[PDB]
C-alpha cells in the first residue's frame, strides 16, 4: 500500500480492519451446517493444501481458500457431497486474486478425478463471490508474517528459515477447526511465536526476537497474550500430530 | 439484500445509476451496473481483483471516498455476466453545490475545507494504488454537513470491456493531457483533474471546454503555454494560484502530489 513520503503500524492497524470483516462464525457447524461436519472439512482442506502443493501455489492461495470455504460454510448449508465442490472453487477464486498464472477449472477438476466438471465449477464461482459479497481481498496469515518479519532484527537468512516453519504451521491450521476461530493475525503470531522460539532453542544467540514474543505480538495484534499462548500451543499440539499423518500409513 | 429503485440519479458514464432502498437497513444506495465477458475460466480475473480491492477500502471507514458495499452477479450468459455495484449513496455532486452556492464566491475557507478533503480522499485512493482516472465534479459528492466523498474511482478498468462497445461520451474538460495517450495512465493524472477543479470553484465554468482531443489539448496549451521540449486572472489569494499551477504541471513527474498538495502554504 504505497504511500508517497515516509510521513504518509498505520499499515498494519488497516490489515487488522479488513481482517474483521472475513471472520466466518465460530458456531457454524452447530447452527448452520446439518451434515458437513469438521472432519470433513479436515478432508476437503488436506485435500485443498496437496493440490496447492502439487501446482506449487502461491503460499497464500491455500489459507485464502478456506477463509473462503469457513466463510461460506458460515453463511450456506452444504451438503458433503457438495463440499470437494465448494473447495474447489475456493481454491479458483483464491488463486484468481493471488497468483500471476491461476488454476484452470479443468486442472482443478483433474485433481478430483473428474468428479467435478468445469461447468459445475464455474457456478459455484458465482454463488460464492456473489455470498461473500465479492470481498475477495481477506488477509492471510502471511500478510502478517511478512509484516511481522519486517519488525523484526533478524538477518535474512534467520528470517527465512522462520519463514519457512511458520508457514508450516499457518498450513497446519488452516486444516484445523482453529482457523475458524483465530483471525489470520491471531494465526500468523502463534505461528512466528511457535517458530522463533523452536528455532532458538536449537540456537540460543540467535533468533532473539523469541523473547517475550507472545507480549510482543500481542501488543502489535491487539489481541489478549494468553489467547496468542493457547493459539501457540495448540499449534506445538498440531505438529506433534503431525507424525501421526506421518504414520496413519 | 435485494434492492429496489427510488429514482434514476443519473445516466452518465457508467450506463443508468439508480437510487434504491436497503430492505433491512432502510438506508439508501447508489447502485450501477457492468456487463463482464464470461470467460472459460468463469469471472474475469481483472474484474474480481479490481471489484475485490474496492470492497476492501470500505474497511479504512475513510470519509472522503464513497464505500462500494455489495455486489452481485445477476444475469449470465456463456459470453456476459450482469454485475451490479452497490455504493452508498450521496444525494447531491460538486456541481449541484456549486450551482446552487449564491453570487459570488464562495467562501474561500470554504473552499479550502472542500480541496482539503478532496486531497486527503485521493490521497488514500492513491496510496491504495487506486487511479481515479475519470475525475469530474459530477464524481465529487457532498453530504449534508459538507464533507466531500469521492466516488466512481477505480471502474475504469471494471467497465473497459463495456465502454468498448462502443462509447466513449468523453466529458473531457478535465482529463489529464497524458490521458490523451501516450502514455500513461498512472496517479498524477488525477491531480491535474484536481487543479481543473482547483480553480473552476474560484471561477464558475469548465476551464479548457468542450470539442475533441486536440481542440481540448489545445484550449490547455492557452493557459499553460505550449511545453517546449523535451517535455514531450485568479480570483484566489496569490497563494491559491501557486498551487494551482503546480497541479497544472503538464508534465506528470514533476507535477505535485495529493499529500505535497495538502502541504501547501494555501492548504
Amino acid at each position: 500500500l504505497c504511500c508517497e513520503v515516509e510521513t504518509i503500524d498505520r499499515v498494519l492497524r488497516a490489515m487488522l480492519k479488513a481482517e474483521e470483516t472475513c471472520a466466518p462464525s465460530v458456531s457454524y457447524f452447530k447452527c448452520v451446517q446439518k451434515e458437513v461436519l469438521p472432519s470433513m472439512r479436515k478432508i476437503v482442506a488436506t485435500w485443498m493444501l496437496e493440490v496447492c502443493e502439487e501446482q506449487k501455489c502461491e503460499e497464500e492461495v491455500f489459507p485464502l481458500a478456506m477463509n473462503y470455504l469457513d466463510r461460506f460454510l458460515s453463511l450456506e448449508p452444504v451438503k458433503k457431497s457438495r463440499l470437494q465442490l465448494l473447495g474447489a472453487t475456493c481454491m479458483f477464486v483464491a488463486s484468481k486474486m493471488k497468483e500471476t498464472i491461476p488454476l484452470t477449472a479443468e486442472k482443478l477438476c483433474i485433481y478430483t478425478d473428474n468428479s467435478i466438471r468445469p461447468e459445475e465449477l464455474l457456478q459455484m464461482e458465482l454463488l460464492l463471490v456473489n455470498k461473500l459479497k465479492w470481498n475477495l481481498a481477506a488477509m492471510t496469515p502471511h500478510d502478517f508474517i511478512e509484516h511481522f518479519l519486517s519488525k523484526m532484527p533478524e538477518a535474512e537468512e534467520n528470517k527465512q528459515i522462520i519463514r519457512k516453519h511458520a508457514q508450516t504451521f499457518v498450513a497446519l491450521c488452516a486444516t484445523d477447526v482453529k482457523f475458524i476461530s483465530n483471525p489470520p493475525s491471531m494465526v500468523a503470531a502463534g505461528s512466528v511465536v511457535a517458530a522463533v522460539q523452536g528455532l532458538n532453542l536449537r540456537s540460543p544467540n540467535n533468533f532473539l526476537s523469541y523473547y517475550r514474543l507472545t507480549r510482543f505480538l500481542s501488543r502489535v495484534i491487539k489481541c489478549d497474550p494468553d489467547c496468542l499462548r493457547a493459539c501457540q500451543e495448540q499449534i506445538e499440539a498440531l505438529l506433534e500430530s503431525s507424525l501421526r499423518q506421518a504414520q496413519q500409513n | 439484500s435485494r434492492y429496489e429503485p427510488v429514482a434514476e440519479i443519473g445516466v452518465g458514464a457508467y450506463g443508468t445509476v439508480y437510487k434504491a432502498r436497503d430492505p433491512h437497513s432502510g438506508h439508501f444506495v447508489a447502485l450501477k451496473s457492468v456487463r463482464v465477458p464470461n470467460g472459460e475460466e468463469g469471472l474475469p480475473i481483472s474484474t474480481v481483483r479490481e471489484v475485490a480491492l474496492l470492497r476492501r477500502l470500505e474497511a479504512f471507514e475513510h470519509p472522503n471516498v464513497v464505500r462500494l458495499m455489495d455486489v452481485c452477479a445477476t444475469s449470465r450468459t456463456d459470453r456476459e455476466i450482469k454485475v451490479t455495484l452497490v455504493f452508498e449513496h450521496v444525494d447531491q455532486d460538486l456541481r449541484t453545490y456549486l450551482d446552487k452556492a449564491p453570487p459570488p464566491g464562495l467562501p474561500a475557507e470554504t473552499i479550502k475545507d472542500l480541496m482539503r478533503q478532496f486531497l486527503r480522499g485521493l490521497d488514500f485512493l492513491h496510496a491504495n494504488c487506486i487511479v481515479h482516472r475519470d475525475l469530474k465534479p459530477e464524481n465529487i459528492l457532498v453530504t449534508s454537513g459538507g464533507t466531500v466523498k469521492l466516488a466512481d474511482f477505480g471502474l475504469a478498468r471494471i467497465y473497459s470491456y463495456q465502454m468498448a462497445l462502443d462509447p466513449v461520451v468523453v466529458t473531457l474538460w478535465y482529463r489529464a493531457p497524458e490521458v490523451l495517450l501516450q502514455s500513461t495512465y498512472a496517479t498524477p493524472v488525477d491531480m491535474w483533474s484536481v487543479g481543473c477543479i482547483f480553480a473552476e470553484m474560484f471561477r464558475r465554468k469548465p476551464l479548457f471546454c468542450g470539442n475533441s482531443e486536440a481542440d481540448q489539448l489545445g484550449k490547455i496549451f492557452d493557459l499553460i503555454g505550449l511545453p517546449p521540449e523535451d517535455d514531450w486572472v485568479p480570483e484566489m489569494e496569490e497563494s491559491g494560484a501557486q498551487l494551482l499551477l503546480e497541479m497544472l504541471t503538464f508534465n506528470p513527474h514533476k507535477r505535485i502530489s495529493a499529500f505535497r498538495a495538502l502541504q501547501h502554504s494555501y492548504l
